[PDB]
């Protein structure tokens, strides 16, 4: 029996730390054709997509950080072919690119990277968008001067493509990884058991009402 | 730190007895009762010492070296050993 | 002289030519999260007695002998109580090895003492669904200590002739009949289990095989004495 | 060398048969350079 | 006869330097195709794998250091083509990778490092991550509350593939190396000199007992 | 204890029950005409070491041996090679005489030095032409030395009991297996041949003949270490 003794430290135990370690959040997939597909892709900024820091943002209501986000790339093959991309983020209140070649592209106060295929994944640093001091990841109560949006969460979107004028027979599937800097919570909240059901709003089932703690004989034996 | 040396290396000794040094009456004063190189890292009675194992770890040593000898018999028995180091350059000595 | 501790008293010569382990002394543990929540307690007045195995009978064709510490007492007396009720063990120990023979006989013995002695599973058969480990009885003799089948190897894959960095002592019956060591903790965690886990293990060898003439005693009785120090005993378990 | 230089004088009972013991190390003054690995393992591996 | 005369200075003799100079210990093979392969590959932490510094580690008990991994690879043709990998740690108590695409490579705990092929190889710096104060490469003693297990000795695993989701027909040979940084040994113990037989059991041949020093003639010729 | 002296090294028990040839210590030569014209060289770096000579096998029907100095060092390493190659010679020696016995041997020797010691012609044949002399080979024994033929008178027509006079010292294997003198320089002229002339000569004689019992050593080995001391050479021949 290894029955440790020693007071081990504590950083890893800051939401700091909690929050550390980049990792994905979403993937998108974009395919180069003629007429019967878009040439460029576009991604709305989310959190919650992935239910496994969905769980860990639940567990305060008021966060406030910036963000890092990482955009990796690859063909679905698997290939790294030498191409300039061009991923652009697009601020809240902003029309998002309807084509591949439509004009908000060439937009200056969007913001814009362009990069080789062959270059390093890039990176960028997305600081506290929000009107208010916090975001507000529940506000129980109608936006109007359906239910629960929070009318400040979106940080924005992104938008990806190929800076070409053909359409550049390719598929590629591209990862993105997010790190936060400089967390700061508020109102602990206590973790979600159930499963969900949909994104955005915490639903639950009602029948198949899950357990926390697994099933034993009696109370009288513990094992 | 004081290793065993197998000095004893032949084919005819097969535990131990590799690293005991026979003596008896029966042999006769004034001839060579043992002998042996001192060369750590080499094929001999060294390699069964941690400086000859750990010259293996390495190419070129130098310095000063500590042999020492143990005796068990009687306490009441007694005799003289000659212990003669000769210096390389030379042939171990032919007599005492 | 007389040592006499506890209840119990046993004679030697006069010396401080006794080797102490790498150098340190025994001590209680100090100041770590255990020592700070709960004081694991401190026996120093009865469990602290020079227990004395029983004899041993060296030959002409003995192998040599080896312990397990504290596996040896795991089963002797109030320390052997407080072991196999206290997950948590901790101590150093005085070795007083003694040998009681005649000026006619002559042989060497090795004393030595190795931590975290582990023991070779022989019968070479590389096979995973076989895998001849030695047994529950060898690689834990107990009280009475078993005794070796390959010397030369230490039944350990391990040379002998290089067991020397290890804290040893000759025994050679023309000098000296009895020779002592010290042994502080030798653990990379504070605490541990006193009964699946030997911190170290004693081992006696004839290097120089006992011989004597007609009419001579034919076995030479070796003993051993132990003492516990600063031991420290954590958690009653029923 | 380890010579006789007289024999190996014995009382009446006993066996006059014994062993000597020879041990060696290393002084202060000992140094070492360049590391190379050893060949008495052969083995290149085991898994 | 080139008999030197001058002392030379003792820092080779050091145990630091004594463990230096980053060498090999595991190679991996990596072949991805469709459903005659598994794609990915992964390879446990180990130490005692190659017997040169296995003897140099149970020259000692107890050790403590800090390991720096660096993976380089090839093709088994030997060109470098620029795809993307993906190595990943994995520490201990945690589940292995047991699929290409299963989720555990999506996964934020476990550490990962994206790179190009055409990349010069990647490098890592792991901790000392057992519990104890230190590494024991012998635990005589049951670890139950089969024989010698140490509790302690897994640093983790490793986990290896590419980032695509089509079959890349692709086959690699993984070369590690790995250097240590801040050791500190305890309680030297004697070398070994009986060849092995099986892994983390130090078992020998008590039949073809091999001899430590070769055979001479007699004992009354040197040479 | 233990003595090293140039290269060699010899131990034996610790002592100073040890005699003084009539109460002088060794010394250089002074001042005369030679000291006075020329340096005669002085070395005491290499020559100055205690040589151990062949040893002696004492039984129970051994008449004795003895020795010539400085014939028995005439060839003997370096210092043989200053002794053939100066005809000017002068040393004072230490004389350490051991013997290897058990404690159940019995037997009493005699250590002497005899200065002048004449060796007898025996055979009596009063004959000018014929003259018995006794021949180069036994006067000079050289480095193994020779043995007796009747030592109640020395094979020198001088009876042994009152050879105690000489510097002397009894062996007796019961009190003490060991033995020193020390002798200076003994002649009337200040140097001389090294080669054709010796100084004085060793003898060794069992007065108390070797007994033991069934099973023992029927030989003593016993041997003897010199060391030359404040050595003088003079006028190199080639």
């Amino acid at each position: 029996t290894r029955c440790v003794m020693n007071r081990n430290g504590v950083l890893e135990a800051t939401i700091s730390h909690f929050f550390s370690r980049s990792g994905l959040v979403g993937v998108v997939n974009l395919t180069d054709g003629g007429t019967d597909t878009t040439g460029y892709a576009v991604w709305d900024i989310d959190i919650m997509g992935f239910v496994q820091l969905r769980r860990k943002c639940e567990m305060f209501t008021y966060m406030r950080f910036n963000a890092e986000f990482t955009f990796v790339t690859t063909t679905e093959n698997g290939e790294a072919r030498p191409f300039m991309l061009q991923y652009m983020y697009v601020p809240p209140g902003a029309p998002k690119p309807t084509g591949r070649d439509a004009f908000q592209w060439q937009t200056a106060t969007n913001p814009s990277v362009f990069v080789k295929l062959t270059d390093p994944p890039a990176q960028v640093s997305v600081p506290f968008m929000s009107p208010a001091s916090a975001y507000q990841w529940f506000y129980d109560g109608y936006p109007t001067f359906t239910y629960g949006q929070c009318p400040n969460n979106m940080m924005g979107t992104f938008a990806v493509r190929v800076v070409s004028r053909v359409a550049s027979q390719l598929k590629l599937q591209t990862r993105v990884y997010m790190k936060l800097k400089h967390v700061r919570a508020w109102i602990p909240r206590p973790i979600r058991s159930q499963p969900y059901l949909l994104k955005n709003f915490p639903n639950y089932d009602s029948s198949k009402i899950t357990y926390s703690a697994r099933d034993r004989a009696s109370i009288k034996q513990a094992n | 730190v004081e290793t065993i040396l197998e000095v004893n290396n032949t084919t005819d000794a097969t535990g131990l007895n590799r690293l005991l040094i026979p003596v008896s009456a029966q042999n006769k004063a004034d001839e060579l009762c043992a002998a042996f190189m001192v060369d750590p890292g080499r094929i001999g009675p060294w390699q069964s010492t941690l400086v000859g194992q750990i010259c293996r770890y390495y190419t070129q040593w130098s310095g000063s070296l500590k042999v020492t000898f143990m005796f068990t018999g009687s306490f009441m028995a007694t005799g003289k050993m000659l212990i003669a180091y000769s210096p390389p350059g030379s042939a171990q000595p032919a007599n005492r | 002289a007389q040592l006499t501790v506890g209840n119990s008293s046993i004679t030697t010569q006069e010396a401080a030519n006794i080797v102490l382990a790498y150098g340190e002394w025994p001590e209680y543990c100090p100041d770590t999260d255990a020592t700070a929540v709960d004081k694991p307690t401190r026996p120093d007045v009865s469990v602290n007695r020079f227990y004395t195995l029983d004899s041993k009978m060296w030959q002409e064709n003995s192998t040599g002998w080896y312990w397990k510490f504290p596996d040896v007492l795991n089963k002797t007396g109030v320390f052997g109580q407080n072991a196999q009720f206290h997950y948590l063990y901790r101590s150093g120990f005085c070795l007083h090895v003694q040998c009681n023979a005649s000026k006619f006989h002559q042989g060497a013995l090795l004393v030595a003492v190795i931590p975290e002695f582990v023991l070779a599973g022989r019968g070479s058969n590389t096979k995973p669904n076989e895998a001849p480990h030695p047994g529950f009885n060898t690689t834990f003799p107990g009280t009475a200590g078993a005794s070796f089948n390959d010397p030369y190897v230490l039944d350990s894959g391990v040379p002998l002739s290089q067991s020397l960095i290890y804290p040893h002592q000759w025994i050679n019956l023309r000098t000296n009949n009895c020779a002592t060591i010290i042994v502080p903790y030798i653990n990379a965690v504070p605490f541990d289990s006193a009964i699946n886990h030997s911190n170290f293990g004693l081992i006696v060898v004839p290097v120089s095989p006992l011989k004597y003439s007609s009419g001579a005693t034919t076995a030479i009785p070796i003993t051993v004495t132990i003492a516990p120090l600063n031991s420290e005993f954590g958690g009653l378990r029923q | 060398t380890l010579w006789y230089q007289t024999n190996y004088v014995v009382p009446p009972e006993t066996p006059g048969e014994a062993y000597i013991i020879a041990m060696g190390a290393a002084q202060d003054n000992f140094t070492l350079k360049i590391c190379k690995d050893t060949d008495e393992v052969t083995q290149q591996a085991v898994l």
